[PDB]
């Protein structure tokens, strides 16, 4: 009966909110616990998607912890994002149920890099691995390939905190004063301007509805208490702006409507805007700074918007980033320059990072696996110190491979001229780091499948699910020769192997290294390559 | 002119007159006339 209840979205939220928090309580049975669990599998179910950013929202700062709570909301976001895939990923979205926002999508791809980091850092616990098992896959099924975030930057974020930096113990500069004053003043012209937009005079008298106290009075008359009230959060803003490493340089120096308008026609450059929003957020830490000095009194009841600044809303983001555009262009105008990557479209995208990661973690397994034949070879340890990355790798990547390239392969065969997904291509570099994962891939596991043991045959499943991902055309054509070198080295290799097979067969060798070769060839090589064959003639 | 709080609490009345012997279209606003004003030949039909 939830279904429909986008009139009462508050209500509902309010709702989920509680459940949550119960789940999340001490002095709870098991039980207790299992069925506060299933209501909130079962409401989540049947509300739309829409509905939850809310819940996604503070799950995005619960779940990646990765602690013992951590278990049931990782599979409440599994069945979600596996039910909702079409709501994310699609662009037309979900039948009836629209899109995503994109603030949706941010935090969907916060809470995926999270947990992935998480669990790379965490020790193996086969319960964790085991909750996401479900995995990633289906955030990353829901979230599309090409997805790039507004804002990419580094979080540098850690119960919860929001602690700004500031130099009111040292003294402030007298020129930095005057700053303070000139923009106090320029506020309070804004400020007039406000008036004149909202169309109320300036009332000496007191009444209810305008409750303008009678201290209304021009600047000619105002009591300093009022002044140096509204003055402190300024001196504050400025003290942190440049506590913050931001170096504030007068280009000149120096001997009726605010001059400056706040225009929002003038386009902002995109650095000078990620400076915007970081500055909001500064002005949202010291929001929640004197938050929190005033919860610590109360101890509970925490002001349940004190998140993010970028993972809340923008409606609530708008205000602080205005005010930041709004100070940073009177900077620039003024000649009082504030200063001190923006990555490409293509690697601000989604699949870029983590195939990235993919070929990061391909590096790290060359060199654990190199360390574990040395080992093998001669003085055997069976501490295994990579055994963490050994789990990973095994465990969580390579089925998060095969579900990805699985889902999302028309994206990476996909061209300009010929489109087979519904949406979307992939760039001419993630098809070269497709083949370049696929070359290494093969590589790592050359002659040695039975050290990779049981996750040999997932080590092949990824193969072929990669190599029918494969765009050959276009790598070969226009791709760097590291990757076409590649990709000739895995033919090369794949051909002296048969050889060796073929006349081991023939007998001149008994038929040890001659079987090695032989269960490598029949387990993971013909099957791989007749696939790339049938792949590539198709 | 009040672009400034375009929103307005106040309601917009306005009024359409015809006369079916001349011809004539003219048009009011909240009672006060507006300068626009219509000629239309004989015979017309015009739907509000």
């Amino acid at each position: 009966l939830f279904a429909g209840t986008e009139h009462r979205a508050i209500m509902v939220d309010s709702m989920l909110h509680t459940v949550y928090r119960l789940s999340r309580g001490r002095s709870l049975t098991k039980a207790q616990r299992d069925v506060i669990e299933d209501c909130l599998m079962a409401l989540c179910r049947y509300i739309r998607p829409s509905m939850l950013q809310h819940l996604l929202r503070r799950l995005v700062f619960d779940v990646p912890i990765l602690n013992e709570f951590a278990k049931m909301p990782l599979k409440l976001l599994t069945n979600h994002y596996e039910r909702c895939w079409k709501y994310y990923c699609l662009p037309t979205g979900w039948a009836n149920f629209g899109v995503t926002s994109e603030e949706e999508l941010h935090l969907t791809r916060k809470l995926f890099w999270g947990i992935f980091d998480s669990l790379a850092h965490k020790k193996y616990d086969q319960e964790l691995y085991r909750m996401a098992m479900p995995c990633l896959c289906a955030i990353a099924g829901a979230l599309p390939p090409d997805y790039v975030d507004a804002s990419y930057s580094s979080k540098a974020e850690k119960n919860f905190d929001p602690r700004p930096v500031e130099t009111l113990n040292v003294i402030i500069p007298e020129k930095l004063d005057s700053f303070i004053n000139k923009f106090a003043e320029y506020t309070h012209e804004k400020w007039a301007f406000d008036k004149i937009q909202n169309n109320w005079s300036y009332g000496e008298n007191v009444d209810e509805e305008l409750k303008t106290h009678p201290m209304l009075r021009p600047y000619k008359t105002f009591s300093e208490k009022d002044k140096e009230i509204y003055r402190w959060p300024i001196k504050e803003s400025l003290k942190a702006m440049i506590a913050w490493e931001w170096t504030i340089e007068k280009a000149r120096e120096g001997e009726y409507n605010p001059q400056p308008p706040d225009l929002s026609g003038v386009t902002l450059s995109r650095e000078l805007q990620a400076m915007a929003e970081q500055l909001a957020e500064n002005y949202h830490n010291t929001w929640g700074r004197k938050k929190k000095q005033e919860l610590e009194a109360k101890g509970g009841g925490t002001h349940p918007l004190l998140v993010p600044y970028d993972t809340l809303t923008a409606k609530e983001k708008a205000r602080d980033r205005e005010k930041a555009q709004e100070l940073l262009k009177f900077l620039q105008m003024n000649g009082y320059a504030v200063t001190r990557l923006d990555t490409s479209s293509i690697e601000k995208r989604f699949a870029f990072g983590f195939l990235q990661q993919l070929l990061r973690w391909m590096d790290i397994s060359q060199e654990f696996i190199a360390h574990l034949e040395a080992v093998v070879s001669s003085g055997r340890v069976e501490k295994s110190p990579h055994e963490q990355e050994i789990k990973f790798f095994a465990k969580i990547l390579l089925p998060l491979i095969n579900q990805y390239f699985t889902n999302h392969c028309l994206y990476f065969l996909s061209t300009p001229a010929k489109v087979l997904g519904s949406g979307g291509h992939a760039s001419n570099k993630e098809k070269e780091m497709i083949t370049s994962l696929f070359c290494k891939l093969a590589a790592l596991v050359r002659h040695r499948v039975s050290l990779f043991g049981t996750d040999a045959p997932a080590v092949v499943n990824c193969l072929h699910i990669l190599a029918r991902s494969l765009d050959a055309r276009t790598v070969m054509k226009s791709g760097p020769e590291i990757v076409k070198a590649g990709l000739r080295s895995f033919f090369e290799s794949a051909s002296e192997d048969i050889e060796k097979m073929v006349e081991n067969l023939r007998l001149g060798k008994v038929s040890k290294g001659v079987g090695q070769n032989l269960t490598y060839t029949t387990v993971a090589l013909l099957p791989v390559l007749t696939t790339l064959f049938q792949h590539i003639a198709q | 002119p009040g672009q400034q709080g375009r929103i307005s609490h106040t309601d917009l009345v306005i009024g359409c007159l015809v006369d079916l012997a001349t011809g004539l279209m003219t048009f009011t606003a909240n009672g006060k006339e507006s300068n626009t004003f219509f000629q239309v030949e004989p015979n017309t039909k015009l739907f509000p």
